[PDB]
RNA sequence: UGCGAAAGCAGUUGAAGACAAGUCUUGUCGUUCGUUAAAAUGGCCUCG
């Protein structure tokens, strides 16, 4: 003897970013211009909007901590690669350096210039400096111990520079992109103050990242190209977006599918997932009320639940979240044999699996016709009783009372591909059936009437559909 | 596959060595290292003339000469690049013979002349091999000597084979290893075959073998890919390694028909189980694994050709099916002019693709066995078909039918015994000399029907039968392969209902909608303007077809009044036949008081 | 050079008698109940059941003796009756041999021979020391007679001495203790039970009595018995009826009882040792143990056939020995027998031979009797007339193919039987079912199907293939829809690929396509690529309408794509379809109706002479080597040499072959080796003095290019297959279910004394 | 199982003008900003937005209104008129594309199961129109 | 039932013998010759 058979009724990678469905969305006194994530355990990440920065806690998703001393507005807050340090640079030009958790405090006040400060980036590989890049379109490098002349002081860019990044593996490198168009790579192991060479975007560079040691993705205007560090020209270039493409972030090693997500801003409300394994194709998007200015996703380390960030210029920030008898214990591990002979109860059947295994035909047919019944679910136990030839055998104690219900789902599945030639078989046995039945009830006159309506509609449809056929056809 | 033009790299001196033609080719050494396929450069031996290297593109041209004096001959020269104590050099190694009393081994390198060494050697040099990793040069003597040398040409070791006479070797790579095997007369139509691995001792030896009826002197050498080839009164021996087996004798019918002594032959191999031969003027492209000649060309303008190297393509590992090969050409004329010449060569993909249909070796119904159970002469009747006197229609018939003992005017699976193609053709052009004007036999009907109808004679059959419309109607519904464009052309030029609308059944029938649309694009539009009024005045066949046209036609040629009686015609059809579809199916598919009167 | 040898197994053997029912199964249980003796009707299995294996097998051919006589085993005795694990085997002739299981088989066996005049042996029996033999002899109803059996040592001869004599017996049973004997004769009809070795029992009485007068009302299903079943005691009957009904019968004053659960014909009716329970099975495919005393009843559902006949075997009803038949395949009588253990009603073993599925009806086949008369049972009335028709489409029809498809699995030499819906992996190396996978959807095992529902087709496993890596199995499926509907005509075909890891025996679906090559266009041919294509992981499907699809599996979207099209909408259709395929994959040679193409694969269109016209329709295309092309039409086989385009041999087969098979079932007969030659199979009916049901077929092993015939040998019966093994050897079945193979000191004295205690 | 089911079929791996937001809804696979021009019904819309749509996004068009109809059947008929005026005013560009089975196999696929429908459908017209006209008579 | 493709294209059903019912007329077949030729209220286990 066999177990009775069960009655049988997108990608994976969007599938998995299907997942944030939790979403949480928040003001802002103003636009919120930068979102950074902690690299350590809780991975809080901090906003930057008007003149405070908020970090929120992860499993929370809520503000924990207010660093409000900024006069004016607040323009990073970028954190070290240790986590315990961020810094932030103001409209002023001074960039300031507190403890995360501890706002009370200040470690660090530098005047990088009195023109405005908008990016201040820590050095990834080391920690003793920091990096800041002014409306004065001179990127100074700085060193905590040093507070008061920096390290080194780039310059050559003919236009803000509103973009900073390191490359991976690459310590002495750091490349920064101006409102020129040019992205410009420089040598802190050399003197400096002149670029090593510039890449031309041929429009206002609005964020540079370093996706990988040898490929660095620049998006601006309106495209994202991935330049090659060795062969120092585009590989690829993705021109999907609207409006101008603002802020993009990558995510590396995480426990998708995909092993690598590259999410870029665009300014006209969408945020798309790039794939870098195949090509940097799109893979994903969002649509919000506005323009996004700054997106991020948690760390491939989260230890949580995944979180995905929008900014956008109206001061909304959007959050959306992957949510990730004293013998009686005994198992046997000391004796000799063991024998497990325990079979678990085979999953919950529905109403109308249990008819159909126990042979009620009629009953299988009403539960079909049932409210807050899934119309897949009701085309497989219709498809299921033709299979068993028990089509009329299911309509015979039937009357008008009972008929309204399948003629009534007739009436609208005829209008469906999938459906169209089931209904036209049950269809035609009722009328063989119930021929005599239906000139004394005047109800199940007008449901003929309305379905030869209905049904004269779909051979329009079809008969349309193959003129179209011919006319594609000629084309080709 | 395909043979290019040849196109010449340089002429030959004339020189008396040179001046004999079927001994030219042993004259002129082509080094080794620098012929391959990736190569743009051959080092070239003349002997008497001096050693030269050409370019061969984009044009050729002589980059290095080294002169040699004239009463010298070449016997073995190579040349590779390397690094040397670390300079980027070239070393070209080369020995020469001074009237037997002396032999000269002579290593020079150059700067990509650094130095130049001289020693006399004591044997003829048949092979040398240049190891740029290790700095040596191996010089294999004819007396059996393996010996080898630095740089500075300062002796490092000498291996004896223990046998003389040597008068073939050949090196080759495998896995990465260096090997060499030589060949050695002996007595009685024998030969040592000895292999040598290049590692106390850097040469090893690891198989020795005695191969009996294996000649020389009218026999042609090469090696590729662990064989080695040999040709010999028109047939190709392959020996294979390490033990040197013979795995295959494979005979070329091409060359058994040569003369002996006339016939200039050249042999080389060009890739994997294809090799090129040459009989005199002339060049073969042979596959030997499938023995199809894959191509040919004549050079009309030259009295022979003899290859001298060839760059070999290992097919299963390189993706280009283009080489090259080296030869001396020959030209017609009282003072005769030797050239060398570089042919271009497609070897192809190596599949049996290429082969197909080109076979260099050049029925009857057989009972399925020799000897209760539920049952389920050509020669001759062509003799006395031909005998007969023109236009006897009664006795081609009675003589056909009756000796073949045919009972139907029509082919039946009965007749399969006639199936012969060859009776079948020759009969055909006996109906149609025997037979002019309006009166055919009926064996004509018959053959019509047969489905083996020669493909040669399907060409202008509609045209024949044109006179007579009932063979017209047989030859479209049965005769076999009648060409398309043909019957495109009846199908729009004939009136008759009844043969369109079969010709429309047998040309959707035999013919794809691709490609019969080709070939309707082709017809007149004044043509396929009368077939549309045609219409207007089985009919979906008919439709169908008329549906292919306006495709053909296309969007741009339709013209706008004809284009309205069309749409009125077929909204008429479209009407009659949902009418027709509506009938179609249909054959497919108490009251409280009552009055009555009672029967009594 | 080459040989045949027949090593797999057959059908097991059954008591195929029409008038005996419930005593039909053969196979015997030891008496220490250690092992269950099976005779198949070529061989003598022992199974031992507490491990689940075969653990001897004595075969008829390497006996001389058992060669000479085997005719079929009527019956198995443990031990010997002239005289500890010996077996007495008696054959309906009247062969008496003494075999033995458990240890090296004697090459001179105690045969010996019992005496009957134009008797037939149909069954014996014995309780202490006392033997009886019922033998039939001839209204179309046979006649029996009872005859004492005893052996005298003096002589050594079976001596028979007549006791009685019954005559037009209908349907008759033997109680479990073998010692009564219950029969129905016309003398409509009359029920006897007779005491077989005493005198004790002696009761007749007419069936109408029995009957109740609504039965007699009704339609004669509902008098027409189909069981009988006598109790140990006598005191109760059973008798089950076409109608479903089951009626026990107190003999002492004849009253009635009826029991009802089954909704079409009881097929088989079993009582326990003492009486209380009754084991009933018919179509339902179900088991129903009734308990009399609450009249309660007991399942087992999901049988893997309809149940031909119960037993309870044991001193204590340790075991159940049902008798299942698979009535889903109608070209033959599949029967599986299965032993329960009566504890947790779980298979303690199961044994069947191969099951394939020929295209026609074998021999003397008929099927079970139903209520109805159906696709896969008949009625009452409609068995004598199906009898007689079957009989004459065997003489008089032409069209004999009774071919069957087998494949075979290149990594483990696994032989698939592609049955109805399903597939049978068989060892023919062990000679055991490794594995029954269903393959398809439909009513297979939700239900028994009874009556009307007897009359729905599950989808037919048209094709069934394997790459040549083996890792992938490719299957082609024909659903059929009800009847009495408007979509009641539109087939739809399926296309399906599975994927097993070698250590499993479960092949998994990963992808089906539905409705391959358009909707309502059958997928004619199948071919798996080469290896060089795409590390043959590719297949190509060709239509009757010439159309041909390369699909491929692709790594990053995982799963088989369709990778090549070409479909040449020809208004022609032909099943005449053959496919083959160069060792190097560059060429495909497509033929369809008469004409044979040469398609490049890279571009998958015509080679750029590739057309070839035939004389007939191409039956089979296939290469011996790269260079020669074998094609065989209706009319004869052709050796075509692609290298030249020129035939070297032609054989004319139309006085075999003229309308025996239909088109493509001489793909099935021919074979090709890859290395030595291919092989060539005709059948030819033997007839002396009217075609008669006999066949005998010949095998010819041709070499490449068909120059010369290495063997020709011949087979005594209708070879339905013949395929090329992945070694030299080909094999080859039989359609009585055998597959044959064409191929190249004091000490001691304690030691032995301890044994013994 | 997981096994995915498919079809032969799939020839996958062988004033008024809404112009400027169908065309910056194509270029951006802005699937909320296309629905809101799918939504209008009215023919003289439809024709005039598609007359003044670039040629090269034309090709998109058809793309799109593929996968909508393949999801929901039940807007079959809708945009049918949208992919017939597609062909008629950019026929002549369509001509000149390199492939357009491959790029319009979901379209094609799309039409022929809706032809499919067409002979079952008379099928069951008769037998309503029969029964329909008898009572009615009656 | 035969051929064929899935569409279809051709064709086929007779002579008895025995019995049951009515009262001479009808049915049935655990029966033969020939021809390629619905319905006994009766639904599928336990192991949570």
């Amino acid at each position: 003897s066999t177990a009775r058979p069960r009655i049988i009724t997108t990608t994976p990678e969007q599938r998995y970013w299907r997942q944030y469905t939790s979403a949480q969305l928040v003001k802002e006194h103003n636009s919120v211009t930068h979102i950074s994530f902690n690299p350590q355990h809780p991975h809080d990440f901090a906003v930057t909007s008007s003149t405070r920065v908020q970090i929120f806690s992860s499993r929370t998703r809520q503000v924990i901590k207010t660093f409000s001393r900024f006069k004016d507005v607040v323009y990073s807050a970028s954190f070290r690669s240790d986590g315990k340090l961020l810094c932030a640079g103001d409209a002023t030009g001074l960039v300031s350096v507190y403890d995360s958790y501890n706002p009370r405090t200040i470690l660090l006040s530098i005047n990088a210039s009195t023109h405005p400060t908008h990016v201040t980036k820590f050095h990834t590989q080391d920690n003793k400096i920091l990096a800041t890049a002014s409306d004065d379109r001179v990127t100074r490098l700085w060193d905590i111990s040093n507070a008061y002349e920096p390290q080194l002081e780039l310059t050559g860019a003919t236009d803000y520079v509103r973009t900073l990044s390191f490359i991976p593996a690459a310590p002495h490198l750091v490349a920064t992109g101006s409102y020129d168009g040019l992205i410009r790579l420089y040598d802190t192991r050399s003197s400096g103050s002149t670029p090593i060479y510039s890449l031309n975007h041929d429009q206002p560079v609005e964020n540079v990242i370093a996706v990988s040691p040898t490929q660095i993705v620049s998006c601006g205007g309106n495209n994202f190209k991935v330049w090659d560090l060795t062969s120092n020209k585009k590989l690829y270039e993705r021109g999907n977006f609207n409006k101008a493409v603002t802020c993009l972030d990558y995510v590396e090693n995480f426990d998708s599918p995909m092993q690598s997500a590259l999410i870029a801003s665009s300014l006209d409300g969408h945020v798309k997932v790039f794939d870098p394994l195949d090509n940097f194709q799109v893979k994903f998007g969002w649509k919000f009320s506005g323009p996004v200015l700054s997106c991020a996703v948690s760390p491939s380390t989260a230890q949580g639940n995944r979180h995905l960030v929008a900014g956008l210029s109206s001061g909304l920030l959007a959050i959306r979240t992957k949510k990730k008898m004293r013998g009686s214990e005994y198992q046997g591990d000391q004796e000799h044999i063991i024998h497990n002979d325990k079979v678990r109860s085979q999953r919950r059947m529905r109403a109308f699996e249990r008819n159909i295994n126990q042979f009620k035909w009629s009953e299988a047919l009403d539960n079909a016709f049932v409210p807050g019944m899934a119309k897949e679910l009701t085309l497989t136990v219709l498809q299921e009783l033709r299979k068993r030839g028990k089509v009329r055998v299911a309509l015979y104690g039937r009357d008008e009372s009972t008929l309204e219900p399948l003629l009534n789902w007739c009436l609208k599945g005829i209008e469906d591909v999938r459906s169209a030639s089931i209904v036209a078989d049950w269809v035609a046995v009722v009328l063989e059936l119930y021929g005599n039945t239906l000139e004394s009830s005047p109800v199940l006159q007008e449901l003929m009437i309305d379905l030869k309506t209905k049904v004269r509609h779909e051979i329009h449809k079809s008969k349309e559909a193959q003129r179209i056929e011919g006319m594609l056809q000629l084309l080709t | 596959p395909s043979l290019s033009q040849p196109f010449r790299l340089a002429t030959l001196p004339k020189i008396a060595s040179l001046s004999n033609f079927s001994l030219q080719a042993d004259y002129v050494q082509v080094a080794d290292g620098t012929f391959n396929e990736s190569t743009n450069n051959i080092t070239l031996g003349i002997s008497g003339s001096s050693i030269s290297q050409y370019i061969i593109n984009p044009t050729p041209k002589l980059t290095f000469d080294y002169p040699i004096p004239s009463t010298n001959i070449i016997t073995a020269c190579n040349a590779e690049k390397g690094q040397a104590n670390k300079r980027n050099v070239e070393i070209w190694a080369f020995g020469l013979m001074v009237n037997k009393g002396n032999y000269t081994l002579n290593v020079i390198t150059k700067a990509l002349f650094l130095s130049q060494y001289k020693i006399k050697a004591k044997a003829k040099v048949m092979s040398i091999k240049i190891d740029t990793k290790n700095s040596l040069v191996i010089a294999i003597l004819q007396n059996g000597l393996i010996e080898i040398f630095d740089f500075k040409l300062t002796l490092l070791h000498s291996f004896d084979i223990s046998y003389d006479n040597l008068k073939y070797a050949k090196w080759f790579t495998e896995n990465g290893t260096e090997y060499v095997f030589v060949l050695c007369p002996l007595q009685d139509d024998k030969v040592c075959y000895k292999l040598l691995e290049l590692t106390s001792s850097p040469i090893k030896e690891l198989s020795s073998t005695i191969i009996e009826g294996f000649s020389f002197e009218n026999s042609k050498l090469c090696y590729q890919f662990g064989k080695l080839y040999k040709l010999n009164q028109g047939k190709i021996y392959i020996y294979s390694l390490p033990h040197c087996q013979l795995q295959q004798v494979i005979e070329f019918p091409m060359v058994d028909k040569l003369s002996p002594g006339d016939d200039l032959i050249s042999f080389q191999p060009v890739s994997v189980n294809r090799v090129l031969l040459t009989v005199n003027n002339v060049i073969y492209l042979l596959d030997l694994l499938h023995c199809s000649t894959l191509s040919q060309r004549e050079l009309t303008h030259v009295k022979t050709f003899q290859l001298l190297k060839s760059a070999v393509i290992n097919s299963e590992k390189s993706h280009n099916s283009k080489t090259i090969a080296i030869g001396i050409s020959t030209k017609n004329g009282p003072n005769p002019t030797s050239s060398l010449e570089i042919i271009n060569i497609d070897v192809g993909t190596n599949t049996l693709k290429d082969s197909l249909g080109k076979s260099f070796q050049v029925v009857i119904l057989k009972p399925l066995f020799d000897d209760r159970v539920k049952c389920n002469h050509c020669n001759e009747v062509i003799e006395k078909l031909s005998a007969l006197q023109d236009n006897d229609i009664t006795s081609f018939d009675d003589i056909f039918f009756k000796e073949l003992k045919i009972k139907e005017e029509h082919y039946t699976e009965k007749d399969r015994y006639i199936s012969d193609p060859g009776f079948l053709n020759k009969v055909l052009d006996l109906i149609f000399g025997k037979f002019s004007g309006n009166d055919y036999p009926k064996t004509l009907t018959f053959l019509l029907t047969h489905p083996l109808f020669p493909l040669s004679r399907t060409r202008n059959l509609l045209s024949l039968l044109r006179d007579q419309p009932r063979l017209f109607k047989q030859a479209i519904v049965t005769c076999p392969n009648l060409p398309l464009n043909e019957l495109l052309e009846e199908l729009f030029s004939i009136r008759n209902r009844e043969l369109l609308l079969d010709i429309s059944f047998r040309i959707l029938q035999d013919f794809t909608r691709d490609s019969i649309k080709q070939e309707m694009k082709k017809l007149s539009k004044l043509d396929v303007q009368n077939f549309i009024e045609f219409i207007t005045s089985q009919s979906t066949q008919l439709f169908q077809l008329l549906s292919l046209v306006l495709d053909s036609i296309g969007l741009f040629s339709l013209e706008g009044a004809l284009l309205e009686n069309l749409t009125l015609y077929i909204d008429k059809q479209v009407e009659i036949a949902e009418r027709n579809t509506e009938l179609w199916n249909l054959i497919d598919t108490l009251p409280t008081y009552t009055m009555e009167y009672l029967d009594i | 050079q080459y040989k045949l040898s027949v090593v797999s197994g057959g059908k097991p053997a059954l008591n195929n008698l029409s008038s005996v029912t419930g005593n039909k199964n053969i196979a015997r249980l030891s008496q220490d109940q250690r092992n269950y003796i099976i005779p198949f009707n070529n061989q003598i299995k022992v199974y031992s059941v507490e491990t689940r294996q075969c653990v001897k097998t004595l075969k008829f051919a390497n006996n001389s003796l058992l060669s000479g006589i085997f005719e079929s085993i009527v019956k198995i005795l443990l031990g010997d009756i002239t005289v500890a694990h010996l077996i007495t085997v008696f054959t309906n002739n009247g062969h008496v041999i003494v075999l033995n299981y458990k240890g090296k088989l004697v090459e001179s066996p105690k045969h010996f021979k019992i005496s009957l005049a134009d008797e037939k042996l149909a069954n014996v029996f014995h309780s202490e020391g006392n033997y009886r033999i019922l033998t039939t002899f001839k209204n179309s109803l046979q006649s029996y007679r009872l005859y004492a059996l005893t052996f005298d040592d003096a002589k050594k001869q079976f001596e028979v001495a007549h006791q009685a004599e019954w005559h037009n017996v209908i349907l008759s049973n033997i109680s479990s203790n073998g010692k009564l004997l219950a029969h129905m004769c016309k003398d409509h009809k009359s029920i006897s039970v007779v005491s077989l070795f005493d005198d004790s029992v002696n009761l007749s009485f007419p069936l109408g009595s029995i009957l109740s007068s609504q039965t007699q009302s009704l339609s004669y299903n509902t008098r027409y018995v189909s069981s009988m079943a006598i109790d140990n005691m006598g005191q109760q009957l059973a008798v089950g009826f076409a109608s479903g009904v089951i009626s026990i019968v107190s003999l002492a004053d004849l009253q009635i009882r009826l029991l009802k659960w089954h909704i079409d014909s009881v097929l088989s009716l079993s009582f326990s040792h003492d009486g209380s329970y009754l084991l009933s099975g018919g179509w339902e495919k179900v088991m129903s143990l009734w308990q009399l005393e609450t009249n309660s009843q007991q399942f087992l559902p999901r049988l893997n056939g309809i149940i031909i006949d119960c037993q309870v075997l044991g001193p204590q009803g340790n075991y159940y020995s049902l008798i299942l038949q698979m009535t889903e395949n109608n070209s033959n009588s599949d029967y599986q027998f299965l032993l329960l253990n009566a504890s947790d009603l779980t298979s303690k073993l199961s044994i069947n031979g191969p099951l394939p599925v020929f295209n026609s009806t074998i021999k003397h086949i008929q099927q079970p009797i139903s209520a109805m008369n159906t696709k896969n049972s008949n009625s009452i009335t409609s068995l004598n007339h199906s009898k007689k028709k079957q009989s004459r489409k065997l003489i008089k029809s032409r069209r004999q193919d009774f071919t069957t498809n087998v494949e075979i699995n290149p990594i483990n030499k696994n032989l698939y039987f592609p049955h109805i819906s399903a597939v049978q992996i068989f060892d023919f190396y062990k000679n055991e079912q490794v594995n029954y996978q269903y393959l398809t959807s439909g009513v297979n095992n939700s239900m028994g199907k009874v009556r009307f529902e007897l009359n729905l087709q599950d989808p037919i496993i048209t094709d069934l293939k394997f790459t040549k890596d083996g890792q992938w199995m490719i299957t082609y499926e024909i659903e059929y829809p009800p009847n009495d509907l408007l979509s009641s005509k539109d087939l739809t075909h399926i296309l399906k690929f599975w994927t097993k890891n070698d250590n499993e025996t479960n092949w998994n679906l990963k992808t089906k396509v539905i409705n391959p090559h358009g909707i309502s266009v059958p997928i004619t041919k199948i071919l798996p690529s080469p290896r060089s294509v795409n590390n043959s992981q590719g297949c190509l499907t060709a239509d009757n309408n010439g159309g041909l699809k390369f699909w491929s599996f692709d790594s990053h979207e995982s799963n088989w794509c369709l990778k090549k099209i070409s479909l040449p909408n020809f208004n022609h259709f032909s099943n005449s379809v053959s496919l083959a395929w160069s060792q190097d994959g560059s060429l495909i040679f497509h033929g369809f109706d008469d004409k044979l193409q040469i398609l490049d694969f890279d571009t998958f269109k015509k080679f750029e002479v590739s057309e070839f016209t035939l004389d007939s329709e191409i039956q089979t295309v296939k290469l011996i080597n790269d260079t020669n092309l074998i094609v065989a039409t209706r009319t004869t086989l052709n050796a075509i040499n692609l290298l030249r385009g020129q035939v070297i041999n032609s054989f004319d087969l139309y006085p075999f072959v003229n309308g025996v098979y239909k088109n493509g079932h001489m793909d099935r007969l021919i074979t090709c080796d890859e290395r030595t030659g291919n092989i060539a199979l005709v059948i030819n009916q033997q007839l002396t003095d009217v075609p008669t049901i006999n066949y005998k077929s010949r095998i010819i092993i041709f070499d490449s290019d068909l120059s010369t015939k290495l063997g020709n040998f011949t087979h005594h019966e209708y070879i339905s297959w013949i395929g090329w093994n992945y070694d030299t050897d080909f094999i080859f079945l039989d359609i009585e279910s055998t597959l044959g193979v064409v191929g190249t000191s004091n000490s001691d004295i304690f030691a032995e004394q301890l044994h013994k205690l | 199982g997981n096994a995915r089911v498919t079809s032969g079929d799939n020839f996958k791996h062988v004033t008024g003008t809404v112009t400027v937001i169908l065309s910056q809804a194509l270029q951006s696979n802005d699937h909320s900003l296309l629905e809101t021009v799918l939504n209008n019904r009215d023919e003289r819309v439809i024709r005039d937005t598609i007359f003044r749509l670039k040629p090269a996004l034309a090709v998109i068009l058809l793309e799109r209104l593929a996968e909508r109809i393949a999801r929901q059947t039940h807007r079959q008929g809708p945009l049918n008129v949208w992919v017939k005026w597609c062909l008629i005013i950019h026929g002549g560009y369509l001509v000149s594309i390199p492939n357009l089975m491959s790029t319009l196999s979901s379209l094609h696929s799309t039409l022929k199961r809706r032809s499919d429908l067409l002979p079952r459908l008379l099928a069951l017209d008769a037998r309503l129109d029969c029964t329909i006209n008898k009572f009615k008579t009656l």
